[PDB]
């Protein structure tokens, strides 16, 4: 994952958004700053959809009984 | 503490709607942000630090808020326990959860009382 | 929080800060596929919860820190 | 809040919105339908916010307090 | 709350009111003017009542409590 | 107790506007009924029986309610004392009335505190 | 002021409203009931405008000083 | 509280009761001058506060319970 400066990012953004849609995720760094990153909503939504689905899925496993009862309550 | 965002509540509800059934969607555009945003502002405004009082607030606001067309009770109990799990408290299913959740939803059991039960069920 | 690339590149310091406060900032474009910008932590958080879920889908596990990737 | 029938609202709309911008609440009636209201967005947003604050508060009042 | 420009509201009004009766809040924008909102009268009245209850309550909160 | 009706408040204000001056009219259609109706409902709901607490409620609600485009302070003080006079309490002008009314209007003096002053000024 | 029964009133109302506008105020009585009366809004509004004007006018006299100060407060 | 004569004669028992609770009930008519109905007490209350004010306008007083009327 290419790691670009603040300037490069801010100066060549549309180009960045061009690479990203091609599938490439790009980290942008700031001095004295925690990093950020950027890729298609699709590849961001895919990861976070993946994570939350699993976090909920197991929540539901654990409370499967009550979840099914509450349908009829 | 970690919180549940309005967007996570929608998603928690959508997964539950598809796994257990029910009518889909929100009862009104942006109602999850309206209720959950207010839940978190209540916590910040009243400075609520006890994890069980905070969890109960999620449970009660959602059980009675009618954010969704369906699965409001299920989303209330799940969001409340997902909150605790996310904050280091281990949770497990219990025979009391249904009645507790129904009582929260009808307005018969208050937040603090919901919190007490949860403090007994999962407290240290 | 959705905004276009002009708005984005125009107030980028504020965008990155909003993101450094848990904000997910969609970056829209005229007739294009949108992008996203979030914290470094949060990103790998989803990634390192997503991978865990599809490694658990094969029912095996690891190490699948290899397909990172190098066939 | 002045009330105006449908045809009068389709027939004098620019000026309905002017009055509305000037702070007026205008009801629009339709024969055999439920009436609507046109009001400035700013006023609406402020009313809706207060309605939601109220709804939210009501959630924390048990059946005992109500009443 | 979907947003609709002026011409689209004068051009599709019967059905704006239908949607509105069906529970929708529709913003109407005018180039160079403040936006309006069309909503059912019932919903508006209930929002306004809550806004007035709130305004009234605020009258009894001194500068000390606010804050 | 005798009360002041929203319609009497409008009239009390109109006479004052014409006798002492100021911009005419209400700030919003039906706002007098909205505020004064709420004043009387507050009295009924909280069961307020002390004439001075009730008077102060009229004074504060009107001083701060901005029912009218002008003469809100004058209408507040006059409605509050007209209330007492109508209920058997004799009233007379005083050097404190202006500051008292301005303090009610700014939110610096609370209802109960307004009521205390009135209880001293006209109480038995 | 003519004093009419409940029936007469309820049975011949438009006629009553005809006499009233001619200036005549008409009391309507109910059995086991406090009486009511009716005349033109003009002659009702004239009396109540008369009464309230005087009730306020003297209120204003009594608080003339403060009323004038408050204009500039 | 304004209402027309049809509405008025139609629910007159309720009108008179509303009036027996301090309600002033205007009675409107198609292209006519409207009327009013209120308590007996309240009516003479206004009347016996109005007369007091115009007897005080001549600056004399009474008895002007004579113009009740008999020139």
């Amino acid at each position: 994952m290419q790691s670009i400066n603040f300037r490069t990012a801010r100066g060549n953004l549309s180009e960045v958004l061009n690479n990203v849609e091609a599938g490439e995720e790009v980290e942008i760094t700031r001095r004295g700053r925690e990093p950020a990153v950027i890729v298609s909503k699709a590849t961001f939504e895919a990861y976070k959809k993946a994570a939350l689905d699993a976090e909920f899925a197991s929540l539901f496993d654990t409370l499967d009984s009550t979840n099914k009862e509450l349908v009829n309550r | 503490m970690r919180h549940i965002s309005p967007e996570e509540l929608i998603a928690l509800h959508d997964a539950n709607i598809s796994r257990y059934g029910g009518l889909p969607g929100m009862s009104d555009p942006g109602r999850a942000e309206a209720i959950i945003g207010r839940v978190q502002a209540r916590v910040a405004y009243e400075e609520i630090t006890d994890l069980f009082e905070v969890s109960a607030t999620y449970l009660v606001a959602t059980a009675r808020g009618h954010i969704f067309n369906d699965a409001n009770k299920r989303t209330a109990l799940n969001s409340a326990l997902l909150f605790l799990r996310r904050n280091g408290v281990q949770v497990f299913d219990s025979p009391e959860l249904a009645d507790l959740t129904v009582g929260a939803a009808t307005g018969e059991i208050s937040v603090s009382s919901v919190a007490d039960t949860l403090r007994r069920l999962y407290g240290s």
